[PDB]
RNA sequence: UAUACAAUUAUCAUAUUAAAUUGUUAAGUGCUGAUUUAACCAAUAAAAAUAUAAAUAAUUUUUAUUUGUUUUUAAACACCAUUAGGUAUAUGCAAAUAUAAAAUUAUAGUAAUUAUAAAUUAUAUUAUAUUAUAUUUAUUCAUAUAAUUAAUAGGAUAAUAUUUGUAGUUUUUGAUACCAUGAUAAGGAUUAUAAAUUGAAAGUGUUAAUAUCAUAAUCAAAAUUUAUUAUUUAUAUUAAAUAUGUAUGUGUAGAUAAAAUAAGAAAUUAAAAAGGUAUUGUUGCCCACCAAUUUUUAUAAUAAAAAUAACGUGCAGUAAUUAAUAUAUUUAUAAAAAUAUAUUUUUUUUUUUU
C-alpha cells in the first residue's frame, strides 16, 4: 500500500504535505457555484430548451400505467430486433412484474391444504375471515405467518371437534369448497388484472404439488417467512420448484485463462490496460465458408 | 448532532444551493407541474452507487481527493457569539452599565 | 504471569468485533450510496460568520507612561489601574486615589477640547452619570485626606476647574463652596489651632499589674521560710489521639517498682554504679 | 530509547559506601571493555554484522558513543550510528544544538508595583527615627495609641526625655574585653565560661 | 449512540458498517425502538427508523 | 473514607439409606528350527469365563467409616545403560471434584481486573456418473568498447532597415561509477461445440518528489567463466564488407526438455468431511531456564511471592509434527519427558438372528 500513513514507515519523507492523488470532484454539488450558474442559467434555461427541443415521443399515473406486465413483456420481446439482443435483464424484469403477486397465492395454497378442517367456506362466517385475511396479506399489513394463524384460531362454532365428529370421521374436509372459497375472494378482490390468473395459480400451484412426497405436509419453520429458508427452486408452492436445467459444464484447461474469450457479453469492456493480448468477443480467428 | 449532519463551509452551502437553483431554472414549467418541485422542496442534486476495490489506505486517498469522504477536513472556526451574519455589530450579551 | 502486548493496547487488541483486521477492501457486492440533496434557502440564508477575521486584527503595541496614550484610551487605563487601586484597604482616606480621580478628570477635561467629545449637555446620559460619579469620589477622598495632606484643597481646586470647562453649573457651585469650606477648615486639625486641649491602660495589662503584686507578695513572704511560691506545673502535656480527644500523660506514682528499676543502670558489669 | 529502567528505583548509597554499579568508576550506563566479558563484545559483533554497519575497531573509543539501553535482561549496549539508537541521537542532537525549546509562561506584572497595588500595603511600619517626631507620631497612630486625627497633635506635642546610655564592648580576640566587664560588673564570669572566648552576644545593665 | 462494527460476507471480504439505535416518540403514547447496521450513516439512521 | 447477595438449575476436594462379599478352573512335544518390529531385541510358551429372587422411606449421619500407591507364576513394565538390556497391577498404611456460593493473581498483603465466546483462516476424490491421456520426438550453447548533455535569429521575380557582419564574462549545487518512492513479462488442471480464440493482473533493468566530490556511452574492425541456448553427420565443400582449426570413437551414464490446435494417437475420472490459544494473526502468541533491575513478608547463614520491549539455550503448548487433560512415581540445563491409573475443551466415517 503506497499513502501516506503507510510511506512514512516505508521511506521517511521530509516532505509531509505531498497530493498523493490529484483532486476530482465527481459530485454534483462540489462543481457548481453560484457564480459559474449566473453566467450558465442565460444560455441553458427551461424557455430556450423548449424553444430548441423537439417532441419526440395519481389519477394521471393510473391513466398512463396501462398494463404493466404487458409493457414488461414487450421490451424483452422486442429486443428480438434488429439493432438489440435478447437482454437477460429484460427476462429478468418480466418475471419479477409476474411474480409480484405469488405471496397471494402461496398463502391462499397454504390455507385451502394445510388446514384439516376449516368448516364449511360457503358459509359466510368463514368466507368473510379468509376475505379479510388474505386482502390483508395483499395489502402487506399482517404477515402470511400471523394471518394463517388467525385463519386456523379463529371462532367458527361452539363444540366444533363434538360438531366434526358427526360429519367427517377423520377430520379432513372436502377441498372444492376451500379452493372455490380462495378463487372466490380473488375474483371479488381487484388482486390482478387478468381474472384467470388467480385461478389458474391456485389450481396449478395444487396439482404441481400433489404429486410429491407428503403433498400437504409443511415443517412449521420453512412453511412461511423466517431468517433461515430455503432456495427459491425448493420452496413448497413456489412457481420454479420443477426444473432441470443444465448444472454440469465440461471444462478444459484453459478455460481459467480463455473466461473471456467466448461469445461472451461484456458488462465492462476490456482494455489494453487490463488485457494484454485479446483481439474482442466478436473477432472469429477460423472462420468458415458461408454463400 | 455533529455525527448525522456534518458540518460544511459557507462556500460549499452557497454552491449546493446555487446548483439547485440551476436545476430548478433548467427544469420546464410543464414538467415541475407534473412533479410537484415547487420552491418548498428541495431538489435532489444526484444519486447514484459505486463499488470501490482496492487497499484500505489508497482508497482512503482517492475518496478524499474525489470529495467522497471527508471526516478529516479542518473547518474554519466559528464565532464565539451568534455565528450567523447579519446580527446588530454591537450587542453585549451582558447589559450592565446601570445608574443609581 | 500477566500477558501484556507491548506493541498495542490490550483493550484495542481484543475488541475484534468493533475494528476490522483485513486491509483490503473488495468489490464484490458492496454498493455504498452517495446522495446529494439541496433547496433553495440555502443559497442566502442562515450563514455562519468565522471566529478569525482581519477586520477585528489589532496590533497590541504596550507603553509605561500615560502621556503616550490619546485621552480616550487613556481613560481605560486610569479606570484599570484604579480598579487594583480600590482593593487597598485604608478605611477609605487617601492621596493616591484621589490623584487617580485627578487624573480621570484631567483626561475628560482634555477629551473635551482635543477628543472633540462636546459640552456636558452634548454627552449623554450614562457618560455625565460616570464624571459625576467620578468628581464627586475625587471630593470626598480630598475632603477625607485635607487634614494630613495640605494639597487635598488644590487638588478640589483642580476639580472645580475641570466642573467648570465642562460647563456644568450645578456640580460648579458645589465644588465652590466645598473648596471655600476645606480651605479654611484644613488648619483646624493641626495643633497650633487647639492650644487648649492636651494629649488608658487595658484590661490586660491591668491584670498583669495584678499578678505581678501577687507574684511579688507571695515571694516576700514565703521566698525564704518555706519556698511554697511555686506555680502548679504543667509538665504534664497533651497529646492528639485518634478523635482528637488530648491524652494526658499522668506522672507515675511513688508506690510502684517501675521507677524504682529504671534508675539502676542498664548493664551493671559495664556501666558505672556512682 | 529511555535511559530509564522500568523498575522502581533503588537506594544509591549502602551503608558508608557507594553501590559500585551507580559509581563513576562503574556506573551502569558506561560500556567498560576492561571489565566486560567476551560474549557482550561477541554480542555487538554480531549485531554490527548481520545488519550493514562499520565493524568496531578500537572498543576504548567505542565507548565514548556507545549507548546503554535498560531491557528486561539486562543492558543493551549499542552504537550512536545504529537504528535502534537514532531517534535518541535525533534528540540529544537537537539539545546539543539548541536546549531553549520548552515555551515559557509570560511572567506577570513587576512584583514591586504588585506591592504598591496590594491591599495589606497600609498595614506597613517601619520603624521609628529617634531625631523625627512625625515618624514617631505616626507610628503611635499605626499602634493605635492615638488616633490619625490626631496624629499631627502628637507630633507637635511629643516631647524628648534622655534614656541610659549603651555602650558596646569591641575589639579582638583576648584583648580583655570580658575582664573588662567582669570588672565593671563586680564580677568573675570570664573563668567559667566554655572554651575561654565570648561566643554569644550579652548585654548587661551597670552602674 | 453510533457505533462501529466490522461486518463479514466472505472470508476475503471485510467492511467496516456503522451501527445506529435510536427511538421514535410521540408523547400521544407512541413509541418504538431500532437498532440497525449499514455502511455509511445515512444507512443506518435510515434503517433504524 | 460510610451508603441493601442469592434462595427456579453455580464443575475441585462437605461422602452420609445403602446389598454387598465369597466360588479351584485353565494351560503342559524335542528334535535339524529366521518369530516380533519403522529398526534393534534375550532363550519352553500356552493359559485362569457361573447368575438372579432377598436387606424398609422416616423422625440423634450429628455416631463407626470411606473414595484408581495395596507387596507371588506369566504377559505388560517408568529412571538407566547403548548395540541395545533392565524396570509397577486394591491385604495393610490414604477423608475426598459430583459442588449452600461474595471480580483476577497472591499464605486471605506483592500486580490492576482476570477468563471465556463467536465468525473467518489451504490438506484428505472415493469406486456407471459432467470425458478414453498415453504416445511421439529431443538434450556437449559461447561473446559488449577509447568521457564534456543546459539560446532565438527569416535572402530572387515582395514599394527600398548594411538588421553586409544582430558581440553586455563570472552565486550556484541530483538520475552520474551506490542509493535517490509508483508502472506493463514469463508462468496451461475443470463455464465444451456452438453461427466462437489454447495464454493469466498481483509483475518483469531503463519511466513521475528522499539527494549532496562522481565527465564512465557505440560513429566501426575490440577482452568467453558467464544458469535460462534446437548446428549443417561421410558422392561433388572458402568469389566480394573479414566471418570460425575443431570433439570420428556400438544413436552409448546420470540428469532433463517439448507436443493431443490441418492434422492422423482413444475406457477407468475431476466430483466428501475435517482447524487459530493467533488479531502484530506462524516472519504469530506463548513456555521455563539463563541474564538484569527492583519491591513485599521477614533478621533467622531463612523461605516465599510479584513487576519488567530487545540477551542466551531451546521449541514445550496453541487440530502445532509420537494427541491432549487429571493424579501418583521418576529423571533434570530449561520448557518438560517416560510410565501406572483414570478422562477427551481428540477433527467423524453405515453389520437389526449371514
Ligand atoms: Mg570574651
Ligand atoms: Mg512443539
Amino acid at each position: 500500500d503506497k499513502s501516506v500513513f503507510a510511506a512514512k514507515r516505508r521511506v521517511i519523507v521530509p516532505i509531509h504535505p505531498t497530493p498523493n492523488f490529484p483532486a476530482h470532484f465527481i459530485k454534483s454539488a462540489f462543481t457548481t457555484d453560484p457564480l459559474k450558474e449566473k453566467q450558465k442559467a442565460r444560455f441553458s434555461s427551461g424557455g430556450e430548451a423548449m424553444r430548441e427541443v423537439q417532441d419526440i415521443p395519481s389519477r394521471r399515473d393510473l391513466a398512463s400505467r396501462g398494463d404493466t406486465e404487458f409493457q414488461a413483456l414487450v421490451e424483452f420481446i422486442e429486443g428480438a430486433s434488429y439493432d438489440q439482443l435478447i437482454s437477460g435483464r429484460r427476462f429478468k424484469k418480466v418475471y419479477d412484474v409476474l411474480s409480484e403477486n405469488d405471496d397471494m397465492f402461496i398463502w391462499l395454497c397454504h390455507t385451502a391444504m394445510s388446514v384439516l378442517n376449516p368448516g364449511d367456506m360457503r358459509s359466510r362466517l368463514i368466507y368473510n375471515h379468509l376475505r379479510i385475511l388474505a386482502e390483508s396479506v395483499a395489502s402487506g399489513e399482517m404477515t402470511q405467518r400471523t394471518a394463517f394463524r388467525f385463519f386456523e384460531s379463529a371462532v367458527r362454532s361452539p363444540a366444533y371437534r363434538e360438531i366434526a365428529k358427526r360429519q367427517l370421521e377423520g377430520g379432513a374436509a372436502t377441498r372444492l369448497a376451500g379452493i372455490s372459497a380462495a378463487a372466490d375472494v380473488m375474483r371479488r378482490m381487484g388482486l390482478t388484472r387478468r381474472p384467470m390468473s388467480s385461478y389458474f395459480e391456485l389450481y396449478q400451484r395444487i396439482v404441481e404439488r400433489s404429486e410429491a412426497m407428503t403433498p400437504w405436509g409443511f415443517p412449521p419453520l420453512f412453511q412461511f417467512e423466517e431468517r433461515l429458508s430455503l432456495e427459491p427452486r425448493l420452496k413448497f408452492f413456489s412457481r420454479a420448484s420443477q426444473q432441470s436445467l443444465e448444472r454440469r459444464r465440461r471444462g478444459h484447461v484453459m478455460t481459467p485463462h480463455t473466461t473471456l474469450h467466448g461469445r461472451r457479453i461484456f458488462w465492462i469492456p476490456p482494455t489494453w490496460n487490463r488485457a494484454g493480448r485479446f483481439l474482442g468477443p466478436h473477432v472469429t480467428l477460423y472462420p468458415g465458408m458461408t454463400p | 448532532d455533529r455525527w448525522t449532519h456534518p458540518q460544511e463551509s459557507n462556500l460549499e452551502q452557497a454552491a449546493r444551493g446555487s446548483a439547485v437553483l440551476a436545476k430548478r431554472l433548467s427544469m420546464t414549467v410543464s414538467e415541475m407541474h407534473d412533479r410537484q418541485e415547487t420552491a418548498e422542496n428541495p431538489a435532489t442534486l444526484d444519486r447514484f452507487y459505486y463499488r470501490i476495490q482496492g487497499p484500505a489506505l489508497e482508497a482512503g486517498e482517492l475518496k478524499e481527493a474525489l470529495g467522497l469522504k471527508g471526516n478529516r477536513k479542518r473547518l474554519p472556526r466559528r464565532a464565539p457569539g451568534w455565528a450567523t451574519l447579519g446580527m446588530e455589530k454591537v450587542s453585549p450579551q451582558e447589559p450592565g452599565h446601570a445608574a443609581k | 504471569l500477566h500477558q501484556y502486548p507491548t506493541a498495542r493496547h490490550k483493550s484495542l487488541v481484543k475488541d475484534r468485533l468493533r475494528f476490522a483486521r483485513n486491509w483490503w477492501l473488495t468489490g464484490g457486492n458492496n454498493y455504498e450510496l452517495v446522495h446529494e440533496v439541496g433547496h433553495e434557502r440555502e443559497a442566502t440564508e442562515c450563514f455562519a460568520e468565522y471566529a478569525q477575521d482581519s477586520s477585528r486584527d489589532v496590533y497590541l503595541m504596550s507603553t509605561n507612561r500615560l502621556s503616550d496614550l490619546p485621552p480616550g484610551d487613556r481613560l481605560k487605563a486610569i479606570v484599570g489601574l484604579m480598579r487594583s487601586r480600590w482593593e487597598v484597604k485604608d478605611a477609605n482616606r487617601g492621596y493616591d486615589k484621589a490623584k487617580l480621580l485627578l487624573q480621570a478628570l484631567e483626561c475628560f477635561s482634555e477629551m473635551k477640547a482635543s477628543g472633540q467629545i462636546g459640552d456636558f449637555n452634548s454627552l449623554p446620559e450614562p457618560d455625565q452619570d460616570t464624571f459625576l460619579q467620578y468628581v464627586e469620589g475625587c471630593s470626598r477622598f480630598a475632603q477625607a485626606c485635607s487634614h494630613s495632606h495640605p494639597d487635598a484643597v488644590r487638588v478640589l481646586l483642580r476639580a472645580a476647574q475641570i466642573c467648570e470647562e465642562m460647563r456644568c453649573v450645578e456640580k460648579r457651585d458645589e465644588m465652590i463652596q466645598v473648596t471655600e469650606a476645606a480651605a479654611n477648615r484644613m488648619d483646624r486639625a493641626y495643633a497650633f489651632s487647639r492650644p487648649h486641649d492636651t494629649l488608658p491602660p487595658s484590661l490586660h495589662e491591668n491584670e498583669d499589674c495584678v499578678r505581678l503584686k501577687n507574684t511579688e507578695e507571695l515571694r516576700r513572704r514565703f521566698g525564704n521560710t518555706a519556698p511554697h511560691v511555686l506555680e502548679k506545673p504543667k509538665r504534664v502535656d497533651c497529646l492528639r489521639i485518634h478523635r482528637n480527644r488530648p491524652l494526658l500523660l499522668h506522672p507515675m506514682k511513688d508506690n510502684n517498682k517501675l521507677l524504682e528499676l529504671s534508675k539502676l543502670p542498664a548493664r551493671p558489669e559495664f556501666d558505672s554504679w556512682t | 530509547q529511555s535511559q530509564s529502567s522500568r523498575g522502581q528505583p533503588g537506594l544509591q548509597w549502602q551503608e558508608g559506601v557507594v553501590d559500585p554499579r551507580y559509581s563513576s568508576s562503574g556506573n551502569m550506563r558506561r560500556f567498560n571493555p576492561d571489565t566486560v566479558a567476551h560474549y557482550v563484545k561477541a554480542t555487538i559483533q554480531n549485531d554490527r554484522r548481520e545488519m550493514g554497519l562499520g565493524e568496531v575497531y578500537d572498543w576504548h573509543e567505542f565507548a565514548k558513543d556507545a549507548v546503554y539501553i535498560p531491557t528486561r535482561s539486562g543492558p543493551l549496549w549499542v552504537g550512536s550510528d545504529d537504528p535502534r539508537c537514532a531517534k535518541f541521537m535525533r534528540r540529544r542532537s537537537k539539545m546539543q544544538k539548541t536546549p531553549q525549546q520548552k515555551a515559557r509562561p509570560k511572567p506577570g506584572p513587576d512584583p514591586a508595583k504588585a506591592l504598591e497595588d496590594h491591599p495589606l500595603r497600609e498595614y506597613f511600619t517601619t520603624a521609628t527615627n529617634l531625631r523625627d517626631p512625625l515618624s514617631t507620631a505616626n507610628n503611635l497612630h499605626r499602634a493605635g495609641l492615638i488616633r490619625e486625627y490626631d496624629i499631627k497633635y502628637t507630633a507637635a506635642k511629643v516631647r524628648y526625655v534622655p534614656r541610659p546610655p549603651v555602650v558596646s564592648i569591641m575589639g579582638h580576640v583576648d584583648h580583655g574585653k570580658t575582664t573588662l566587664l567582669d570588672y565593671l560588673r563586680k564580677t568573675n564570669v570570664a573563668s567559667q565560661e566554655a572554651g575561654g572566648i565570648t561566643q554569644n552576644v550579652g548585654a548587661f545593665q551597670v552602674k | 449512540a453510533y457505533d462501529m462494527r466490522v461486518v463479514k460476507f466472505s472470508p476475503k471480504d471485510h467492511r467496516q458498517w456503522i451501527y445506529c439505535v435510536l427511538y421514535v416518540g410521540s408523547g400521544k403514547g407512541i413509541a418504538g425502538w431500532g437498532r440497525a447496521v449499514a455502511p455509511s450513516t445515512q444507512e443506518a439512521k435510515k434503517e433504524a427508523i
